């Protein structure tokens, strides 16, 4: 997997090149908001139960057939699995968020997943709807003015949203 | 590739869990250090050509046979001296990379994996590259913690070659 | 599921052999017992509604805050009372099923696996369901071996929640 | 795998339903013939060696190309494997007989067998003939009126036939 | 198949290396004896019919019940006589093969794997094939080393059967 | 895996046959070149370091792009894998040479290789250029007249050629 720094290194090495001035600046830019990024992970992270439960709870009000006898979230084994998938996607988004690169979220989570959810009968449309709810909840929490040095984090919150969208799309 | 970030993530993923405050601390350590790391990377990049040239001459002084002796593995002719300068630049580029990434991962992936087999197959003395590396250490002109960042990675190469 | 027949089969198939007489003996043990099992299952089924309603009420009386406290996990409103009635039916339906398979397989697969995880996540207390089960047990109005069968599965649920 | 009881339970649980009158009747009927079912299993099992060996000897008489040099049952490793296949198939027929459901015969023995045979060059049709001969032998032994309380097992013998036919059909 | 050459290769392949002197030495050990080995095989091959017929009789003489009792596994009739001769010729063919190849692999692969399971299942007595083998031993009429070869493989069959 | 002996044995067994007069001749005839065969393996083997090194050196000269940054033999990992592969092919060539049969070459080295190079992005034709250089060095060393009783090894050298070409053909 790649973080933002490694991605620049990997393309520089393929051309035989030292880092260009721009590249050094671009990279220098990431370490700036790094403290912001750490607040985002920490906050999403320390509210991850909440965000997983409240997005599932809401998913199942909009899609009752999921928790109907016969539905794919019915039985506590499937329900724990369904909650598990949600925790996981949240997990890999927070990783991607620390890295500044969606590599880890594509390698270890998303590549393969749609095929898996079809082979299994997992309704993929609903996972996608699932992730939508996580995304709003987690950005809202991350990007909350209270109890923090105030400042602008909208680059991050846009970065975070693209990772969520990306999970949604991989299964959607 | 091993950066301090990808390590914290792989750490967390191996226990199938969210990033800890331990990990977020670690990553803050990279952020704090980055200032001294990028600085040296900039200068090394700027002075790349004089460092390389300087490094190869350091090597030819320490090991004069390398300019005299016959064999495709020595630098007696234009071709060898160019292989040698190329290689030296690779080592230095790798130091650069390391500085930028926050650890040895790039040098490990691009240069150290396979190193021992390359140097044997092609009959290249690891000594030679150690001398070149020592010259870089002595001639990069950095100080404070940038020096330190550079030296840690150069010394990391030197150990790989010993 | 784990039923006494599929367990005999799994035990011969694990050791790659024809069914033992040990196993045939066992399955006939399940044929004997089958009569006291179907008796209980039919009765629990015909009184499902009054048993569910009965056990709900007993839980609301034992743990009155479940109807008085604020929370998506509680039965203070119509949504929660009806989640709760459903959950109790589930437990009863699972006991039905155990009786018919002659084992805990159905309850083990459909309800118990993931049970501790669900109760923590949605913040339901095992003790609510313990009470529902104790009510069902005390009020199925069966005797002899039919009682013994039903109470063995219900106690099993109760051990699962402890 | 399923037995007859678990099959009913699982389709009840997919629909959310308690069992019906109709359903309890049916499952109570499987307990009627339980004792006979046990005899069938016991009688086929107690004659496995004979059924396999006689079937195989008959197979090689009808189809001698299996037993010539270059043939698929030639060399002792292949004859052993051939005999073993005859035994496994029988074994799986006796399990499905005790279960009252073909699920285990299909899942653990028959799924993808034909594919393995094609890839290996095992003449599927020849196996189906073997299976055919074990059927007649096993049912004769199972349904022989000596040494047992007299009674009707025609339903059970029909079932047992059906398990063999499935195996023949899945390879042949 | 185990010949001394494929064994040499396998050893060296398993340690990921080129063949050694130890292994080329060996193979030369095989290549020299290929001499005797091949003439033994030619002798056994030229007299195969008389050795098979002679050996089958040896067996029928030591164990006359085998031509008298009825049953599939005996030689009471023409079919059984023919199975028995066939099987004896299989044994002789295999010794032919082993000789040609410089070790037991042919016999091991084509005949010994499964042998015990076949003799149990079809209720053939290992004793019988031991007698046939000892008759081939005694009536090939090779001497010295063309014999030494042929005989080690016959004795390897006898040991397989013990 | 078959040596030439075992190969004849194996194809007689599928025919049910004792070996014909021919077959005994073929095999005795091969055993003539026994000692030469062993000289060929010994020389090639005990020069293997050099053969690999000169061929790869000669290859990287003719095809610079392989060792240019971003090329396939660049980085020391890739260069070591590339040297390993050539050592490996030469190794299997010596194996097949001891054996008088390419089975071990085809089974353990070649079967499935093209698909692996195409999967990895290894210029298969480059590999074959490498193999061809190994070929000429290998044979020159093998056929070299110094240090040995003189005689005819022209048969062997065509066999060894065939095994090298066989390997070039599997990837190129
Ligand atoms: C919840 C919102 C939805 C849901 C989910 C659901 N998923 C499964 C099964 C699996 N989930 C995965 C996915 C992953 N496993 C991993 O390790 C990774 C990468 C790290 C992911 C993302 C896999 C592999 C499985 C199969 C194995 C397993 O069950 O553990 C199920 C269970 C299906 C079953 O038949 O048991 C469920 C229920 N279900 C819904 O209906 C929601 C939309
Ligand atoms: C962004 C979504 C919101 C926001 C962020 C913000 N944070 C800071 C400053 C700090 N954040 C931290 C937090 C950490 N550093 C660590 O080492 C760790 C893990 C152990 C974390 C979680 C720290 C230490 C600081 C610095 C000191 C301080 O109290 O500020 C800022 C200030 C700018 C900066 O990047 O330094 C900002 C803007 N503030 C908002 O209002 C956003 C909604
Ligand atoms: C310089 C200190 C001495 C010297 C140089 C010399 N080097 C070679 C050839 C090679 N050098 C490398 C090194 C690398 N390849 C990589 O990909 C990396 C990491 C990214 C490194 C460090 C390699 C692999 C080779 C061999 C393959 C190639 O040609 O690229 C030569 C030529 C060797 C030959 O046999 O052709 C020489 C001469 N020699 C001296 O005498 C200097 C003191
Ligand atoms: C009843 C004694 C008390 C009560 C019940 C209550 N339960 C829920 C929610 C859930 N209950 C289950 C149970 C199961 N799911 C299954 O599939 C099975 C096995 C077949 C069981 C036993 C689950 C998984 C949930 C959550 C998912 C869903 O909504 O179905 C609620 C609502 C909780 C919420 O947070 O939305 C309630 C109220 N609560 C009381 O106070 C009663 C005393
Ligand atoms: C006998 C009448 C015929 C015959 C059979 C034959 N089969 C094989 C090899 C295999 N058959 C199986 C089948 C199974 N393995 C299992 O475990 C199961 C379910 C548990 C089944 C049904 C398999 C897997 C193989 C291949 C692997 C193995 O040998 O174990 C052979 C051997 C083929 C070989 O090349 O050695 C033979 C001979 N051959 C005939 O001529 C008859 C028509
Ligand atoms: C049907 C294929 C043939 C047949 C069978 C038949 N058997 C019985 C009765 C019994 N069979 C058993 C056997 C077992 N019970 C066990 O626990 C075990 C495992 C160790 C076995 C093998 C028993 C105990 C009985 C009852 C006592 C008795 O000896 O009769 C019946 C009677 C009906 C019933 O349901 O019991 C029948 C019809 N009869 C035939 O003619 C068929 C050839
Ligand atoms: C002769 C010494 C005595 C004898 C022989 C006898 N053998 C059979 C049947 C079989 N013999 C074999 C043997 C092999 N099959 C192989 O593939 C190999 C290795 C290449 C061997 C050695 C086998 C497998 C069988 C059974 C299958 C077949 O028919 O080919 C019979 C007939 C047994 C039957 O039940 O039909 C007989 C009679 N019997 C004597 O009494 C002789 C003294
Ligand atoms: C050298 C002339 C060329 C070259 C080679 C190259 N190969 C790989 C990777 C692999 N090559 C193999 C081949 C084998 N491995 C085996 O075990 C066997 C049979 C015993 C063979 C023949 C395989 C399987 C791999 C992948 C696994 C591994 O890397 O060890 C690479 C590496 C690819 C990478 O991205 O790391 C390379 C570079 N490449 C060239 O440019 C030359 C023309
Ligand atoms: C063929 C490419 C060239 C060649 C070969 C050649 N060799 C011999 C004779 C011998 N070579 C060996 C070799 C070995 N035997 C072993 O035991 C081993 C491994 C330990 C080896 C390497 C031996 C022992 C001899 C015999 C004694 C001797 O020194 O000659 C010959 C002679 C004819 C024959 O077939 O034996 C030949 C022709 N010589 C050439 O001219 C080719 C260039």
């Amino acid at each position: 997997m790649l973080d933002a720094f490694a991605k620049v290194v990997s393309q520089a090495d393929a051309k035989g090149e030292f880092l260009s001035n721009a590249q050094f600046d671009a990279l220098s830019n990431m370490v700036k908001d790094g403290s912001k990024r750490l607040d985002t992970v920490n906050r999403i992270t320390s509210n991850a139960s909440t965000i997983v439960a409240n997005a599932a709870r809401a998913l199942f009000e909009e899609q009752p057939q999921l928790i109907q006898p016969g539905g794919n979230a019915y039985t506590n084994r499937r329900m724990a699995a369904c909650l598990r998938d949600m925790e996981i996607i949240l997990r890999y988004v927070t990783y991607a968020t620390l890295a500044g690169d969606s590599s880890v979220l594509d390698d270890r989570c998303l590549n393969g997943l749609r095929e898996t959810y079809q082979a299994l009968g997992v309704p993929g449309s609903s996972v996608a709807a699932g992730v939508q709810k996580m995304k709003e909840a987690a950005i809202a929490i991350a990007n909350d003015p209270n109890g923090i040095t105030k400042g602008d984090c909208s680059a991050l919150m846009s970065e975070v949203a693209s990772y969520f969208d990306r999970a949604a799309a991989a299964v959607g | 590739m091993k950066t301090p970030i990808t390590e914290a993530i792989a750490a967390a993923d191996t226990q199938g869990r969210f990033l800890s405050n331990t990990e977020l601390q670690a990553v803050n350590g990279r952020f704090e250090r980055a200032a001294a790391s990028m600085e040296a990377a900039r200068a090394l990049t700027n002075n790349a050509q004089q460092l390389i040239d300087g490094a190869a001459n350091a090597v030819y002084q320490k090991f004069p046979y390398t300019t005299q002796m016959s064999g495709a593995n020595y630098a007696s002719d234009s071709r060898g001296k160019s292989k040698c300068a190329r290689d030296i630049g690779y080592y230095l580029r790798m130091v650069t990379y390391c500085l930028v990434a926050g650890g040895t991962g790039p040098m490990d992936e691009y240069l150290i994996a396979g190193l021992d087999e390359i140097n044997r197959t092609f009959d290249l003395s690891p000594s030679w590259y150690v001398e070149a590396l020592k010259y870089i250490k002595a001639n990069h002109g950095l100080s404070g913690q940038a020096a330190n960042e550079a030296n840690t990675y150069i010394d990391y190469a030197i150990n790989a070659l010993s």
